[PDB]
């Protein structure tokens, strides 16, 4: 019923100055292991050939397009040898979608070999700078220079997988664990159009190859474990999480211990990376889809979010509050009472925050009548947590919008139940110095020493790269949403 | 002293109050006796605590120093239970602190309880279920190997081989990172038979992030092997790592190339490392060419002296003639930093014929960092070729760079100017280079103006006071009538550095009537720079002029309308002791 | 004024020049010292003739130290800054602390104006509130600086002929006497005369337009020609906008945009510029590149966001 949110190709808000333009961001170094001889004449067409020299002509068209050309160093070298590959790749795409019974088992090694020599390569050094002073959302993408040929290889392989005469028992000896690992290494590509085809191809490979499903899930974890704990830099975290969001919707309902350890030890520590804003709509979908699957996991998810609650990063604190409202929308009333005292001690700090975007995001929880439903059934101990946070800061805020929302939140508590208690005067003043009971014993331990809303969002004033942008809007997607894949 | 009080302070629901009460864990252990901190405090840290990772980071940093507070070096194995729990924590800054503290504790161990308490701790971390424990086990093999028995250290080699063949690449990345450090504590016949097959397997790994770490292990492995079996054990692994399909592994061979030259030896360097160096300079990736250009001086310094100038002139120099005209700017800037250093190696006549056109082609390059790096080593070519040859081939390129567009390139000529003027003589400097040093004083960039005043101090130490009085003193005194106030202060800045070197007679009779004349300047910034200069040149003048010509001017500037002129004149009256 | 404070104040400028922040109690005493100086300054400040005029710095401290190597050190060269000192950079705290400390020490040599980023709201959307959290541990230094920002003057008038301000003109202001009647001791509003003085822009459309920035207006050549004649001005210097050459003339040389942050946000690859007015009020522009970065760019595991 639900699909993961589709990953956008260009994720930078370019509403600054549009008169300044860049210089196309051309790639510098080309490739390793190229060919020497690149001579290619035009083979005869597949449709006009007789019906018995069909597969050998299709092999020779696939024996072509395995010679790699140069688009980076000399961008206009061999234009007649580049167009015969481009017309040949476009011929095989149009041949494979319309005609029937065209793939024999002698076509399966050549279509994998044509994929493995064109795309499987070592991605070039990253043109974007790295460091603590760089916003990871404002990284300009660098398009692949061989995209006149690389696009039609991705387009051919996707129509090859989705053909009705595709036999996954024959192709599983050529699409093996070495093919999958080399395909997962390409998800760090800086071209967003390349990552979009890899997301759709890996979704089809996971869907049809049941013997690779435990291997794909393990190698994705190795990508996230390096990303969380070692490098903190990967360009395709949002594309992999969109694949995993379709896997979670197909899990078997007595949920396995392998999948529960994936939520706690992989999905929850992904919230602490500095570049969470790049992949947050895809990460928040995978967390919520676990709790729709099994609501018993609501307690370790919420106490894991409060453990990774950001304190020196205010745009991430708004994203935590946005994700936490989606969890509280689907929470059970029995799970709410188990977790609400660590939950509302954090919301007391967020309502009383000096940041106006953090304060107004937590004060919008009172507009949610389902969250206010669970508060009214637990008002005996959720009100003494929230009442000092709203009453100590009713008039002391620089923004006057927060003055209205705090008064709006305070009148919903008094109409909920008449707890008009006024014991804020002693339980603050006695605990002014109850922390000074423990301070003089802290000094007593030294007595025995011995032996010594346009303005409300962060925009980018970078110059646009108008050739790269219109190339990203001209790229039609491979598939708009990823359907679920049922667990076997 | 009460255990039931501080157990709730360290379990207090505030996170910051748990952090300050656990950063003072040394003072709690100092207050407790050294026997009760073993029986109550340390089991409490073992059993109860698991919290925020900021608390666990502060806890792991304290327990590396508890070797005296626990009872001395013969009870230090009681710190091993808590430190083992912090070595398995998922966060990488706390389990790196825990493995750092585990190495400091291991030196306090006896050789008997290393095999009883520390080696079973390594074998439990190396056989853990999660990768965070197996990663922390890799850093503990070197500090516990050379002090245990032969049967125990045969088990430690088996447990390190299992980490090098791990299922996850996170542990294989950490096993290769500690392969060279672990190999330096093994005996020679065990490196030859157990380290080599596990080093050769980590260099043929499917992940290139594991393969590049085997290159850095190849430096440490080759430097403790004899030269006779470097060809049959190490060299085919290094030859296929320089031809690797990943540029990140070819980058690590080029970045560690001079270390591989010293470790392997001078004879295999001629056979295998010289043709491998030509292929790294002619590489398809610009990051590898820039890394192989940084090493082009140090590689040719350490060649064998029987064939040094023959290898450079026939194999290296045709490859660096093409890195000069390279398209990428990082490789041109990296070559220019070290290309002048191979001028003493080739000799005088080879520098004139072959290296001097390469220097002129980089003094005129379009990149400013190529021009900066080629100026900074201009003295190194000056000791090989003569000053007669430097003034013929390179001096028209230096004079042309004195009016460069980028001011950093203009600054590099000024810092070279007192060295160049001392060798050229005073009769050549006055005719062709004196107008260059005076044109820098009226430059638009202030850092060129203040580098030219310091240049004038270094020039008169090499040429004398009577050269200054006849040539450069009337040039900087005519700058006082410039209608720009930024240049009128340059006269005061020149007098601040010339007064200490031209003596009392030139300061009193030529430079002191100029600083007293512009004390009635309209701009207030010149008016306290006069008072800041009379404090500076004050001690050089005698007491007679200091009381009759300097003091009546400093008393008038304390009646000024501006507050900063009034302050700096009042400050100069106390330093000159004229109050 | 008193002598033992200035030797403490001179130590802070020397400490800040090494890119070292001040303590939280030192920022509080500094921002109250600058509050007494700025509260007796007019909404349009009178600056004398020899002065160097600077644009947006935006927290780039190492390019601010490069700016002092083109124009000169702070007591020797009279300076005039046009707001936007705390945002879009890694060292926003050390940039605004130095520029305020020069104002307390050298109140006739520095003149700091208010930009659009010296308000409470804009400085929390971008990374200055998080920078005071990361560098000081709490939100007190942010509260000290943004309360100081209310007392900063809006505009400046160099020699009665050159009008310096951050953003641009407004339909509610047509006379310099109308800027003097404003009340500036408040947070920057979302609309009004004070808001458009820090948010407007020039363009080539003519008349008042809709400022796409969301706040402010856009004014054409016919307005700046009218504003200059009604007040006796020869030039309305400004900034607020990224220009690639560092400076940019507009509107038949009636306004000039000066931007003093080279390689803006360490991405843009632009030059910077400063405008030097000499003793007879003739302008000249010095362009400069970013400072070279020196240190150890090694792999340092950043401290996480949840450690406080
Ligand atoms: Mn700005
Ligand atoms: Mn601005």
């Amino acid at each position: 019923n639900s699909t993961p949110p589709p990953t956008q190709l260009s994720k930078i808000k370019y509403s600054g100055g549009p008169q300044i333009v860049k210089k196309e961001r051309r790639q510098s170094s080309s490739r390793f292991n190229l060919s020497k001889n690149r001579e290619l004449q035009k083979l005869p067409a597949l449709k006009d050939s007789p019906t018995q020299e069909r597969e050998e002509l299709f092999i020779q068209k696939l024996r072509q397009c395995c010679v790699l050309f140069d688009f980076v160093s000399d961008p206009l070298s061999d234009l007649k040898f580049k167009e015969v590959k481009r017309a040949g790749l476009n011929e095989m795409v149009e041949y494979i979608t319309h005609s029937r019974d065209v793939v024999t088992e002698a076509i399966y090694p050549e279509a994998v070999t044509m994929f493995s020599v064109n795309l499987f390569r070592t991605l070039p050094p990253s043109s974007n700078p790295t460091g603590a002073e760089f916003d990871p959302k404002e990284d300009e993408p660098t398009l692949e220079a061989a995209w006149p040929h690389l696009q039609l290889v991705y387009e051919f392989f996707l129509r090859f997988l989705e053909s009705p005469d595709f036999q996954p028992n024959i192709a599983k000896k050529y699409i093996d664990q070495k093919f999958v690992l080399a395909l997962l290494d390409l998800f760090d590509s800086e071209d967003p159009r390349e990552r979009d085809f890899l997301k759709t191809i890996l979704h089809r490979i996971y869907g049809k190859f049941l013997g690779l499903r435990a291997y794909i899930r393990r190698q994705i974890n190795h990508i996230f474990y390096r990303f969380i704990y070692e490098t903190e830099h990967h360009n395709g975290i949002a594309e992999l999480l969109e694949i995993l969001g379709s896997i979670i919707n197909g899990f078997a309902l007595p949920l396995k211990e392998e999948h529960k350890m994936f939520l706690i030890r992989v999905l929850l520590p992904l919230h602490k990376v500095k570049s969470l804003s790049v992949y947050h709509p895809q990460l928040a979908y995978c967390v919520v889809q676990f709790l729709e699957k099994e609501s018993s996991l609501t307690e370790p998810v919420i106490v894991g979010l409060l453990k990774f609650w950001p304190k020196t990063h205010s745009p991430k604190e708004v994203m935590f509050l946005n994700e936490l409202e989606e969890i509280l929308d689907v929470i059970e009333p029995s799970e709410f009472s188990k977790v609400m005292e660590p939950l509302f001690r954090q919301l007391a700090k967020c309502v009383s925050s000096p940041h106006f975007q953090v304060a107004e995001r937590a004060l919008y929880y009172w507009n949610n009548e389902y969250i206010m439903s669970l508060i009214s059934d637990n008002a005996a101990r959720v009100l003494p947590i929230m009442f000092p946070a709203l009453y100590r800061n009713s008039k002391s805020h620089w923004n006057k919008t927060i003055h209205g929302l705090i008064y709006n939140a305070l009148k919903l508590f008094m109409e909920m139940n008449q707890k008009l208690f006024d014991d804020c005067t002693q339980q603050y003043k006695a605990e002014k110095q109850k922390g000074r009971f423990r301070m003089k014993e802290r000094e007593e331990m030294w007595q025995k020493i011995e032996e010594l809303k346009v303005l409300l969002r962060r925009k980018s004033e970078l110059p646009q790269d108008v050739y790269t942008i219109k190339a990203l809007e001209a790229h039609k997607r491979a598939e708009e949403f990823l359907t679920a894949s049922q667990e076997a | 002293y009460p255990i039931a009080v501080l157990i709730d302070e360290l379990r207090n629901e505030d996170v910051q109050l748990r952090l300050n009460s656990i950063k003072k864990l040394s003072t709690i252990a100092l207050a407790l006796g050294v026997e009760r901190t073993r029986s109550e405090l340390l089991p409490f840290l073992t059993d109860t605590i698991y919290d925020e990772d900021e608390v666990l980071l502060a806890l792991a940093e304290q327990l590396g120093t508890f070797t005296t507070l626990v009872g001395g070096p013969e009870y230090v194995h009681c710190l091993l239970p808590p430190l083992e729990s912090l070595a398995t924590v998922e966060e990488t800054v706390v389990r790196d602190k825990a493995v750092e503290s585990l190495r400091a504790i291991s030196h306090e161990h006896s050789p008997s309880d290393l095999e009883a308490h520390f080696v079973p701790l390594v074998k439990r971390l190396a056989g853990g279920d999660w990768f965070t424990s197996r990663t922390s086990a890799c850093g503990l093999f070197s500090v516990c190997y050379p002090r245990v028995s032969s049967a125990v250290k045969a088990e430690l080699r088996q447990y390190f081989r299992n980490l090098c063949s791990d299922d996850t690449p996170m542990v294989r990345r950490a096993a290769a990172s500690k392969l060279g450090e672990f190999a330096k504590v093994l005996e020679l016949d065990n490196v030859k038979s157990e380290i080599i097959p596990m080093f050769s397997n980590l260099a043929s790994d499917e992940q290139d992030s594991v393969r590049l770490l085997a290159v850095e292990a190849c430096v440490n492995i080759a430097q403790l092997l004899p030269q006779e079996d470097l060809e049959a054990l190490v060299m085919p692994t290094l030859r296929q790592a320089a031809e690797d399909k990943s540029w990140r592994v070819r980058y690590m061979v080029a970045d560690k190339f001079t270390e591989l030259q010293k470790a392997v030896g001078p004879e295999i360097t001629k056979t295998d490392l010289v043709p491998a160096f030509q292929n790294l300079m002619k590489d398809c990736e610009a990051e590898v060419r820039a890394a192989a250009s940084h090493k082009v001086k140090e590689f040719c310094e350490n060649l064998s002296a029987d064939c040094r100038e023959n290898v450079i002139m026939s194999q290296i120099l045709p490859c660096i003639k093409e890195l000069v005209s390279d398209a990428n700017q990082h490789v041109k800037s990296a070559l220019a930093s070290v290309i002048m250093g191979l001028s003493p190696i080739l000799g005088k006549d080879n520098t004139i014929e072959h290296l001097l056109p390469l220097f002129l082609a980089q003094l005129k390059d379009e990149c400013p960092e190529v021009r900066l790096n080629i100026i900074s080593n201009l003295d190194c070519v000056n000791e090989v070729i003569g000053i007669r040859q430097l003034s013929q081939s390179l001096l028209p390129a230096i004079v042309e760079l004195a009016e460069d567009a980028k001011w950093r390139v203009r600054l590099a000529i000024i810092e070279y100017m007192p060295l160049l003027a001392g060798q050229l003589g005073v009769e050549f400097f006055d005719e062709k280079l004196n107008s260059l040093c005076m044109a820098w004083l009226v430059d638009h960039v202030y850092a060129i103006r203040e580098a030219a005043t310091s240049n004038l101090k270094k020039l008169v130490e090499k040429f004398g006071k009577e050269w200054a009085h006849a040539t450069i003193i009337p040039k900087v005194l005519a700058m006082s009538g410039d209608p720009n106030y930024l240049h009128r202060m340059t006269t005061l800045f020149c007098i601040n550095v010339l007064s200490e070197v031209c003596g009392q007679d030139i300061t009193t009779k030529h430079m002191l009537p100029t600083v007293l004349r512009m004390a009635g300047d309209p701009v207030a910034n010149v008016r306290f720079n006069v008072a800041k200069s009379l404090q500076k040149i004050g001690p050089i003048l005698d007491n007679s002029t200091l009381q009759s010509e300097v003091k009546p001017i400093l008393e008038k500037l304390t009646q000024d309308q501006d507050v900063d002129v009034k302050y700096f004149a009042q400050e100069a009256l106390t330093v000159l002791s004229l109050a | 004024d008193e002598k033992v404070f200035t030797k403490e104040l001179d130590q802070w400028i020397e400490q800040l020049n090494e890119c070292k922040q001040l303590s939280e109690s030192q920022v509080k005493s500094l921002c109250e010292k600058a509050k007494e100086i700025l509260t007796k300054e007019s909404n349009v400040q009178e600056v004398r003739c020899p002065v160097t005029v600077c644009g947006d710095v935006h927290g780039q401290f190492h390019d601010l130290m490069e700016l002092f190597r083109i124009g000169g050190k702070s007591p020797d060269t009279n300076y005039l800054f046009m707001g936007d000192y705390v945002d879009r950079g890694y060292y926003s705290v050390e940039t605004v602390t130095l520029l305020v400390a020069l104002k307390v020490r050298y109140r006739e040599r520095i003149t700091i104006l208010r930009g659009n980023h010296e308000s409470r709201q804009i400085t929390q959307v971008y990374g200055f509130y998080d920078e005071c959290l990361r560098k000081y541990g709490n939100a007190n230094v942010w509260k000290y600086f943004t309360d100081l920002f209310d007392y900063l003057p809006l505009t400046a008038l160099v020699d009665g002929q050159i009008f310096c301000l951050h953003g641009g003109l407004s339909p509610s202001i047509d006379t310099l006497d109308h800027i003097r009647a404003l009340d500036r001791l408040q947070e920057v509003p979302h609309e009004g005369p004070m808001c458009d003085l820090l948010w407007s822009d020039p363009d080539d459309r003519g008349g008042w337009g809709i400022s796409p920035r969301g706040a402010g207006y856009t004014f054409g050549q016919d307005i700046s020609e009218t504003f200059n004649h009604a007040n006796g001005l020869t030039l309305v210097s400004r900034a607020h906008q990224l220009v690639m050459e560092g400076y940019n003339w507009c509107h038949d040389r009636n306004v000039v945009t000066i931007f003093s942050a080279p390689n803006y946000c360490y991405r843009c690859g632009n030059q910077a510029a400063i405008m030097e007015l000499d003793d007879t009020l003739k302008y000249s522009f010095l362009q400069f590149d970013p400072a070279p970065r020196r240190g150890e760019p090694h792999v340092t595991r950043r401290t996480p966001d949840y450690f406080l």
